[PDB]
């Protein structure tokens, strides 16, 4: 897969170059290399009620990455088994059911959280091809824990089964579960906002004159 | 222009906290956070409640949506209607 | 007089208590409630607080808005 394959090892290969410094300067960077401007991406997993499907537009993209490592990841790489590819007239697309994102916890506990799960990404067919959709369906996940810090908490019962519990609910820690929540209400305000900057009104007025609005579209 | 930065990001959550606090009628606090934190530039403030109480308040109406609690916690119907259609 | 405004109002109000508590201005924050007059219980949260992180996608998205 000698087009796409390096592109997601590029990915990989820039986060190791993340700090605790990085910012949303850095961030956005990192996501106008390998994100169109109109690109979209998709989480979905079951959790504990049901099954749960976030979407992101391309602003909200770099604190989605920013997110994973704000949660205790200092880094991050996917790994892609037999991903399948197949080019297209504009696009590429590379479908992968064997996807897994992997983080590494820092101090303390340096534990290593693995997230199985399908990843499907459209690259556009140019010079910078950069991803247009980014999709990954989440099955199960791991949390390994390093056998040195089990010989360490060995006799501290009560304590230590404290860590046959969980980080993560679903692979992805509160972290991004919460800033993922946040973007499912905030980014369809972005129009109001617009709306805001333009015409002076109240918030308010700006939502009762969109909503106002949407019905027509729908004729 | 552009993206703002961790400290422009800051700066104006501060400014519109002021304002906020100014509103909601905390005017010792107000000033106490100004030089709590070292605030040197001139304020100007719109009406109230201000930017950050107006915008947060739609933000908690729009919270129930019809997705997640939906009707199970107080809610507008004009944002149930900017989710839905 | 929308119904969620009673309780958007109250949960601003924690939020930019915990946001003050946790930016180091604590003697703003116990000024705050005592001028909001609350006695409530106070349960902390985690530095930074939730209107912190809430403020942090909110601005992105507004200056990302176009006219």
């Amino acid at each position: 897969g000698n087009q796409t394959d390096y592109r997601i090892f590029e990915l990989n290969k820039r986060l190791q170059n993340w700090t605790e410094e990085c910012d949303n300067l850095w961030w956005d960077a990192f996501t106008t290399e390998f994100f169109e401007d109109d690109a979209m991406l998709t989480i979905t997993f079951c959790l504990e009620d049901g099954p749960k499907r976030y979407t992101i537009g391309r602003t909200l993209i770099p604190r989605y990455f920013r997110s994973i490592f704000e949660g205790g990841a200092t880094e991050l790489y996917y790994v892609l088994k037999h991903p399948k590819e197949a080019f297209h007239s504009n696009f590429v697309s590379l479908d992968c059911d064997q996807g897994s994102m992997v983080t590494q916890h820092g101090k303390p506990m340096f534990t290593q959280v693995c997230v199985e799960g399908r990843l499907y990404l459209e690259f556009m067919f140019d010079d910078m091809m950069r991803i247009k959709t980014w999709h990954f369906s989440i099955r199960q996940h791991r949390e390994l824990i390093p056998r040195s810090i089990l010989a360490m908490h060995a006799q501290d019962p009560q304590m230590l089964d404290q860590l046959s519990k969980n980080i993560t609910r679903c692979g992805l820690s509160n972290s991004t579960l919460n800033y993922l929540r946040l973007c499912v209400i905030l980014e369809p305000m972005q129009e109001l906002m617009s709306r805001h900057k333009t015409y002076s009104l109240s918030p308010r007025d700006c939502l009762k004159t969109c909503l106002f609005q949407k019905w027509q579209r729908m004729v | 222009s552009a993206v703002p930065s961790d400290s422009q990001a800051r700066e104006k959550l501060a400014l519109y906290v002021y304002e906020y606090l100014l509103h909601v009628g905390a005017q010792k606090s107000a000033q106490t956070f100004l030089s709590e934190i070292r605030w040197e530039k001139n304020i100007t403030l719109g009406e109230p409640p201000g930017f950050l109480h107006s915008w947060w308040c739609v933000f908690w109406d729009l919270y129930c949506a019809a997705p997640e609690r939906r009707e199970t916690c107080e809610h507008s119907s004009e944002a149930k209607a900017f989710h839905d259609y």
